[PDB]
């Protein structure tokens, strides 16, 4: 009855990593888009109760002040490898006295993803998005809980991920700005998401060539919103 | 080739080729390629049979399951 | 290699070791053996049957010495008892080496007994299948001593293990008071063994071990066919 | 012969069934389908219509007529998240 | 079935299943074909992608100046592999002061990947690496399996239909070991064209190439530089 | 069933099943023999063509273990090779302690408790491998020993393991391999390989062959091409 | 009894441009009283935007010299460039460091072309302290140039002279003429004087003779 | 060594001993908590005394530091090993910044110790949730809980325990503005939440407060019998 849990398929896969793809259909959606002018990143919050204080999640979390991130599926571990991302910057800058590129972030990252086993115990069911700017521009990266990263131009993860990413295919051209790439975002998040949209179920965060890590807060915020 | 006897069969046919893609089966899975084979034609209307019709009729043979898969690579 | 690491004996749902209960089902099958204090000392008596007439039946020993005053029989299975024998040897020595003094017979008991319950909860083995007698004579009031496979112990005047073991405890109720010497305590210790004997107890089919202020110490088949004589 | 699989839905069998199952039922004209599909990852089409079948006894419950988009979310969580304790299907995706 | 569970079980017919289900999962990575001529050793890989806007996956990895490998299967066995086998050219770089030959590489690779498939509680890698490479006795193609079985060879094709492009080996590999890199690397990219659907095949994108040379260090080839070896090519017969 | 998982469990009637199942992939691989003449070993192996993109020379069946010691496989060559590896490091050790060249029933002793030590756990599998041995030494004469997946060992004046081992064995016997040298053994080596495999099964194949005695002074080598190109020549007259 | 270490001697010299930079040699090796080579030049390439300079005990030069080497290899294969001058020196930095309680015996000058195409001078410590300057000189005779190149460089301890930015020309003669004093005045420097000038093209060589003392 | 893969994927997401966890929870008696803008209070319910052992060895309510109290649900048997770990990293963080713990970071420290106990060898999950509350400094009275998962959580008002989604349904329809007006007013909220709750009357309840400078201090049945007085006599003049 029981396996191991590290077993193949007869279909030659294996078994609980394409367990762990279905566990991120689970998470809030997230929507991040490349623009040469600079990398926007969205995602929801999916409160549950009017109780609930609305700022103590989050899913855009920052490596260093010139990458962000965003996380779906699980949330609980997928701090161990945020904190994991935040050391390899920081012994990179150590050594080399220089910031590490974006590519080379997410590899150090997915060297991580698959080392699960009965020595030295499952993968990890998060999915994560990679926004910075490295000096080939900005950037944008997508893992998997198999150890699998490419980059994207605009890539949907989450509940709603097929559901946007056949809405954002025709949207997307490879000459947007960063004000409307803002703005195509909230309309496909506006969509797919139950509530209402405002202030509160959602927030951004960008990062451009010229300033840092940017997140937006809930005055600088609504005024997409109400220009929408 | 024994059940491909009746069958318009265009001479585009590497039957080496096709027993070597075909292997662990037994005489009724390789019967059962030259039927499938024979109906996949019928489907997009050919009336003769070229070599991708085998190729697709052994997916239907051994029965796979389709699961989102082509990640690797 | 390594090993498993996980305990094979685990809790019924009635609330019963199963495995302490299967292996007290070996001891139950086990050659038959008495044992008797009695005032002065303690006899140990067991019952030895080879198979044919082709063994050597002076190679091996059932009753076996522990130091100079500890003796020590057993009814269960052989290979399990000659383990805990030489880790019993070896138990007294640590004792001697730190307190310069011969081991008293209730704290050998403390550790061998604490080793059989480590050992049945410890992952991937099987407990053992044998119980022990112990005897011996610390500060003049000798001592006798019971363990089990679960790693409890007691404290008997008369007791009887093996087979036939609720006869032999009905038999020793019957006929133990609290006023012998040792060799009246030999003659009811064979008196008992005869209840599940074979048709002949010769010299050679049992095996006694006493003892005394003296000290522990094993029969010689000489003067065994002599409490075998007179006896019945 | 054939060997037929017959699997979960993906996300548009799972649309599809909903209006399968709610066509002939007095609804709320603006309740949207897809966001229910949303929320039954993976559910057999046996399950999407006991939720239908279950929302309407909601309407049945106090007063009304007509179901609303909240008396499906009603019916989604005691169904899909409430039964899950038993949820017949993981133990049987792997046919043991 | 129970004789199919861990890598340890032997069948009662002596084929252990888990290493032969590992040998489905390069069957489901994209193809790739590897060549040699007498002084040359090219291999093409054909990428992938997800959605039109993701990038293409990319196959052929530069382990040394005069090695290079190419990949088929899950990805991150395949970076486990390659970082041990980029750690054991230049450690005998350091010592002994000289490139590793390629033939003695694929033992240590043998020998690594058999210790998995004996132990309990191991999976096999699943990976599938082409490799091309120099020793002093010119060029060499090897093949992997996760059956820790390498194979020397001088033209093979492994990943997803890949029957097809040997059939087209066969047939031409009297003409390999005479003609120079120009039509040795569209003789394998005939390789690839017959690996295709009728309907695309070969759009500048999805194709990389790479090269060692006798004078000349490994290369990779990717999506502007392919253009002038991509030309060329006559059209589909059909 | 059940009782056929794991090689720490004996059947009900007393035999493991892991072993048995082990020996039983031997029989897929394809023939390997070897016969020792009156002053050298000559190893032989008929080698399948499985397509004609592979290159003459690929994947050696006959290993080299020591520079006196031979080997000739056959099983599953993964399990092969790492056979070989210990093998050839349990020589170097003797060497490096006792300071001469290691003698066969010392080293086909090592190496078969070795295998043996995979044959008693559940953590580990037996090996999928049966082979040979063979040297020569001016002291000892040569040696020929043959280990199976279980671990049992012995000496012979010809051996074979492969497919047809019985159908291989029967001809062996017709020789007088008692008395021949290593000259007249290489085209006898190679004329019962070639009754061997009809054309059916197989479509074409290659014969390796191997060589040890003091003719080659002690040391283990293969055979020059001129020689197998007479056992070659010697080929085709098993048609009369 | 035996002591680990010993003087091979060696003296190195690197000069910062405008747009190049220049790490001169010279080639003997020799411990004691006696001479092993006349031809064992410092200037080791490392790519073709950095040369190092590595003078002191010549078995750690040969060790430190191939540690960096497999470094820069392992920068590219993780990060698929090479790297630049700057970050070669803040790595190195660690690697001196990394043996702080059995050091290397070992001066050390990287000379090399930053990303704006001028010139960069590392100068190292045998632990691993560092700056960048514009003219370092180490080794044995590391105590007779650098006085001179701060009058001539410098321009220092002068009134009245103009302040020109050193040519490519002027600063190839600087050098040629002071290991000409330092050979008279060191028994170490040698024979030949390798001369290796970094610029936006690539590096180019030249040896010059010296007496042989 | 005892390596065993505990928790494991379900075949459609699931982690099955994790949400077996939250069952254990389930059945653990019911710990309100509700913040005021400058006195916090909470309090367990179900005290269950049985009038024969000692009332302060039975106690929920524990602290970490000064600032800091917790309660908890579930099974009290791993509660007080998770307390005991949070007790000595509070304290190593005064040898390390000067300052007191903060409220937030103590919670962070519990969830990764959670988290990553539920991602080890050999290893069944912890069967309990937490109430962290605390006024930090700089006067922040604020609150989070823990899940069996190990995901930390703010709240102005929850509910964990045996009957938690009748209490969180019965304050979202209660907790105004001004039912945190005065301090006294606040505790008001949360007797007549238990008491919405397992029966509790008067007998079964311990409310705790902290007036964000002193420590915890428990009132004894006197003025929960004072306060269930006036609590049912607004309800009785009312309906």
């Amino acid at each position: 009855y029981d396996r191991g849990v590290n077993t193949f398929s007869p279909e030659g896969r294996l078994f609980q990593v394409e367990y762990a793809i279905e566990a991120i259909k689970l998470g809030s959606t997230a929507i991040g888009i490349q623009t040469s002018e600079g990398v926007c990143l969205a995602v929801e919050k999916r409160i549950t109760s009017p109780l609930m204080e609305p700022s103590s999640i989050e899913k855009i979390v920052e490596i260093d002040a010139h990458i962000g991130c965003a996380m779906s599926g699980l949330i609980a571990d997928a701090k161990t490898l945020i904190d994991k991302a935040r050391v390899e910057t920081q012994n990179h800058w150590f050594t080399y006295n220089e910031t590490m590129t974006v590519e080379s972030v997410t590899q150090a990252v997915s060297n991580l993803a698959l080392q699960f086993g009965e020595e030295d115990s499952r993968p990890f069911g998060v999915a994560l998005l990679f926004g910075g700017v490295d000096e080939k521009g900005p950037q944008l990266f997508h893992m998997d809980p198999s150890g699998t990263f490419v980059q994207c131009d605009a890539r949907a993860i989450g509940s709603a991920s097929e559901g946007a990413q056949s809405s954002l295919q025709e949207v997307y051209h490879k000459s947007m700005t960063l004000k409307e790439a803002i703005k195509s975002s909230l309309i496909i998040l506006k969509q797919v998401m139950e509530e209402k949209l405002n202030a509160t179920n959602i927030e951004l965060a960008t990062v451009q060539p010229g300033q840092n890590f940017h997140m937006f807060t809930k005055e600088e915020l609504e005024e997409v919103i109400k220009d929408i | 080739q024994i059940h491909s006897r009746k069958m318009n069969v265009s001479p585009d046919v590497n039957y080496e080729e096709l027993a070597r893609c075909t292997d662990d089966f037994n005489g009724a899975q390789c019967k059962a390629v030259c039927v499938e084979a024979g109906m996949i034609a019928l489907r997009r209307g050919a009336t003769e049979l070229t070599h991708e019709d085998y190729m697709e009729g052994i997916l239907e043979v051994q029965a796979k399951k389709k699961a989102n898969l082509q990640y690797y690579a | 290699e390594r090993g498993y690491s996980f305990s094979l004996t685990t809790f019924s749902p009635s609330g019963k070791l199963v495995q302490i209960e299967y292996a007290l089902a070996a001891v139950a099958g086990g050659a038959p053996s008495v044992g008797i204090k009695a005032a002065n000392g303690v006899v140990l008596a067991t019952e030895k049957k080879q198979k044919s007439i082709l063994y050597d039946e002076r190679s091996v020993h059932k009753v076996e010495p522990i130091t100079k005053h500890i003796g020590l029989v057993y009814s269960g299975m052989g290979p399990d008892y000659r383990v805990l024998v030489h880790r019993a040897r070896k138990l007294a020595q640590q004792y001697y080496l730190v307190y310069q003094e011969p081991i008293p017979t209730a704290q050998l008991v403390q550790r061998v007994a604490s080793v059989m319950q480590e050992y049945t909860q410890s992952g991937g083995v099987r407990p053992f299948g044998v119980s022990l007698l112990i005897c011996g004579w610390n500060e003049g009031r000798p001592y006798l001593f019971q363990s089990d496979p679960s790693g409890a112990y007691f404290a008997w005047k008369a007791t009887a293990m093996g087979k036939n073991y609720v006869n032999g405890k009905t038999f020793l109720e019957k006929r133990y008071n609290e006023d012998l010497e040792l060799e009246d305590a030999i003659h009811t210790a064979i008196l008992t063994l005869k209840e599940s004997f074979e048709g002949q107890m010769t010299e050679d089919n049992i095996e006694v071990g006493i003892c005394n202020e003296a000290g522990f110490r094993r029969l010689t088949p000489t003067e065994v066919k002599d409490y075998l004589a007179a006896i019945a | 012969d054939r060997k037929i699989e017959f699997s979960l839905p993906d996300l548009e069998g799972r649309t599809h069934i909903f209006k399968i199952h709610a066509r002939s039922m007095s609804v709320e004209r603006d309740i949207r389908f897809e966001l229910l599909a949303r929320l039954c990852p993976n559910s057999t089409g046996a399950e999407i219509r006991s939720v239908c079948t279950e929302a309407g006894m909601f309407a049945i419950r106090a007063r009304r007529k007509i179901a609303t988009e909240k008396d499906f979310l009603e019916a989604v969580n005691k169904v899909i998240k409430s039964y899950a304790k038993f949820s017949a299907t993981p133990r049987y995706m792997t046919y043991n | 079935n129970q004789y199919d569970n861990d890598v340890t079980v032997w069948s009662p017919q002596g084929r252990i299943h888990q290493i032969e289900y590992a040998m489905e999962a390069v069957k489901q990575g994209s193809a790739t074909v590897g060549l040699k001529s007498k002084t040359h050793a090219v291999l093409v890989a054909l990428k992938r992608a997800q959605s039109e806007l993701a990038a293409h996956q990319k196959k052929i990895l530069h382990v040394d100046n005069h090695i290079g490998i190419s990949i088929a299967g899950l990805t991150a066995d395949a970076r486990l592999l390659c970082n041990f086998m980029r750690q054991e050219c230049l450690d005998s770089r350091f010592v002994f002061d000289r490139p590793l030959p390629v033939s003695r590489l694929v033992s240590l690779i043998g020998s690594k990947t058999q210790i998995p498939t004996q132990r309990y509680g191991r999976r096999p890698y699943g990976v599938g690496l082409l490799i091309a490479g120099y020793d002093d006795m010119g060029p060499h193609i090897f093949q992997t399996c996760p059956s820790a079985n390498y194979f020397d060879c001088r033209a093979m094709s492994i990943g997803a239909r890949s029957q097809s492009a040997r059939t087209y080996l066969e047939r031409h590999m009297s003409e390999f070991m005479e003609c120079n890199l120009n039509e040795l690397v569209k003789h394998g990219l005939r390789a690839l064209r017959e690996t295709l659907p009728a309907e695309q095949d070969l759009t500048t994108k999805n194709v990389s190439i790479g090269i060692v040379g006798k004078d000349l260090e490994f290369t990779i080839y990717d999506d502007d530089d392919v253009s002038p070896f991509l030309e060329g090519l006559e059209e589909r017969p059909q | 069933t059940g009782y056929d998982l794991s090689a720490s469990t004996f059947s009900p009637d007393g035999r493991v099943f892991q072993v048995e199942y082990a020996m039983k992939a031997v029989e897929n691989s394809s023939t390997a023999i070897g016969i020792r003449c009156k002053d050298g070993v000559v190893f032989g192996v008929e080698k399948l063509v499985l397509s004609k993109l592979y290159e003459e020379g690929s994947n050696k069946r006959l290993f080299n273990v020591d520079r006196h010691v031979g080997m000739a496989v056959a099983g599953l060559l993964a399990d092969a090779r790492s056979l070989a590896d210990i093998a050839r490091e349990e020589a170097s050790n003797f060497r490096s302690n006792f300071g001469y060249n290691i003698p066969l029933k010392h080293l086909a002793d090592r190496v078969a408790m070795y295998v043996h030590a995979y044959t008693l756990y559940s953590a580990v599998r037996p090996f999928g491998c049966s082979f040979m041995l063979g040297s020569y030494s001016v002291n000892d004469g040569a040696q020929l020993y043959m280990i199976d997946p279980s671990g049992v060992s012995y000496g012979y004046w010809g051996c074979a393991i492969g497919k047809a081992r019985q159908a291989a064995k029967t001809e062996i016997e017709k020789l007088q391999m008692k008395e021949m040298t290593c000259r007249d053994i290489v085209k006898e080596v190679a004329k019962i390989i070639y009754i061997v495999h009809d054309e059916v099964k197989d479509k074409a194949f290659e014969l390796e062959l191997s060589w040890v005695g003091e003719l080659t002074n002690g040391r283990h080598e293969i055979v020059p091409k001129d020689i197998r190109e007479e056992a070659e020549k010697y080929a085709k007259e098993s048609l009369k | 009894r035996f002591s680990p270490y010993v003087f091979n001697g060696g003296t190195i010299l690197a000069i910062a441009g405008e747009d190049f930079a220049i790490v001169a040699s010279d080639t003997r090796l020799s411990e004691g009283f006696s001479i092993h080579t006349r031809d064992s030049p410092k200037c080791y390439k490392l790519t073709d935007k950095t040369v190092i300079g590595c003078s002191g005990f010549h078995g750690d030069c040969l060790t430190l010299t191939k540690i960096i080497e497999a470094r820069l290899k392992m920068y590219k294969h993780s990060n698929n460039k090479a790297m630049t001058t700057g970050a070669i020196a803040a790595m190195l930095s660690t690697i001196l460091y990394s043996r702080r309680f059995f050091p290397y015996y070992v001066y050390n000058i990287i000379g090399g072309l930053d990303e704006e195409g001028k010139g960069a001078v590392y100068s190292f410590d045998p632990v691993g302290s560092y700056q960048r300057d514009s003219f370092k000189a180490g080794g044995s005779a590391s105590a007779m140039l650098q006085p001179l190149l701060d009058n001539q460089v410098g321009f220092k301890n002068m009134q009245n002279v103009e302040h020109v930015p050193l040519s490519l020309d002027r600063a190839m003669r600087l050098v040629k003429d002071v290991f000409i004093s330092a050979a008279e005045r060191d028994v170490y420097t040698g024979d030949a004087l390798r001369i290796c000038i970094v610029t936006k093209e690539g590096i180019r060589e030249e040896t010059v003779s010296l007496r042989k003392d | 060594s005892y390596d065993r893969a505990i928790t494991v994927f379900s075949p459609d997401g699931h982690l099955f001993q994790v949400e077996y966890a939250q069952e254990a929870v389930k059945k653990g008696s019911t710990a309100v908590g509700v913040r005021g803008r400058d006195i916090v209070v909470l309090g367990v319910e179900k005290k269950s005394v049985a009038k024969l052992q000692d009332e302060r060895t039975v106690r929920k309510i524990c602290a970490l530091d000064d600032n800091v109290c917790m309660a908890f649900a579930g099974l009290t048997a791993d509660a007080r090993i998770v307390i005991n770990r949070a007790r000595v990293e509070c304290q190593s963080h005064r040898l390390t910044v000067e300052d007191p713990v903060t409220v937030e970071y103590i919670t962070r420290y519990i969830a990764s110790l959670k988290q990553r106990y539920t991602q080890s060898n050999g290893r069944r999950p912890f069967g309990i949730s937490a109430l962290i509350v605390g006024f930090d400094f700089d006067g922040t009275p604020r609150l989070y809980q823990t899940d069996p998962s190990g995901t930390y959580h703010a709240w102005k008002a929850n509910a964990i325990g045996r009957g938690a989604k009748s209490v969180r349904e019965f304050l979202e329809k209660n907790y105004t503005d001004e039912a945190i007006e005065t301090d006294d007013l606040t505790i008001k909220l949360v007797i007549k939440a238990l008491l919405e709750v397992v029966q509790s009357g008067g007998k079964n309840i311990e409310l705790a407060v902290m007036r964000r400078d002193q420590s915890l201090k428990i009132l004894n049945p006197e003025e929960i019998e004072k306060y269930v007085a006036e609590i049912e006599k607004e309800k009785e003049e009312n309906e």
